[PDB]
């Protein structure tokens, strides 16, 4: 719905640590794992990275 | 970081100008680079590195479809993330 509470402007999205931040340093939550904004990441067979909040996996 | 004059020939790398366009030769190390006035990098390279040099200009093989083998070594469909 259209709820009531404490938000912050649209350019800013919420961080875990009480502040809200732009989507530049908005981490990824891949498989639960809280990856930092720049974490290149791969097993032998996959290839994955966190860009701006979304987790860009390939194969 | 020290700006040198031109031409220049240290360490087996003659740094010359040919046809009004700049050249960098490494015939001992098997390559010849150059640039034009507009700016168009070019790299001539021997047959010694056939199926060797893997990078941004791809391998020196015969094929042309398989010459995206990443720094891991992975045939990719995208010419961009490569
Ligand atoms: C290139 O070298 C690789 C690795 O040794 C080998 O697997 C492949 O068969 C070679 N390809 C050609 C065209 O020689
Ligand atoms: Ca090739």
């Amino acid at each position: 719905a259209c709820l009531e509470g404490c938000f912050c402007p649209p350019g800013l999205y919420m961080d875990e640590r009480g502040d809200c931040v732009p989507k530049a340093q908005c981490p990824c939550y891949y498989d639960g794992e809280i990856f930092q904004p720049e974490d290149i990441f791969s097993d032998h067979h996959t290839m994955c990275y966190c860009e701006d909040g979304f987790m860009h996996c390939t194969m | 970081d020290q700006r040198v004059s031109m031409p220049y020939a240290s360490k087996g790398l003659y740094l010359e100008t040919e046809a009004g366009y700049y050249k960098l030769s490494g015939e001992a190390y098997g390559f010849v680079a150059r640039i034009d006035g507009s700016g168009n990098f070019q790299v001539l390279l021997s047959d010694r590195y056939f199926n060797k040099t893997c990078g941004l200009c791809g391998n020196f093989n015969i094929f042309a479809e398989d010459d995206f083998m990443t720094q891991e070594g992975t045939l990719t469909s995208d010419p961009y993330d490569f």
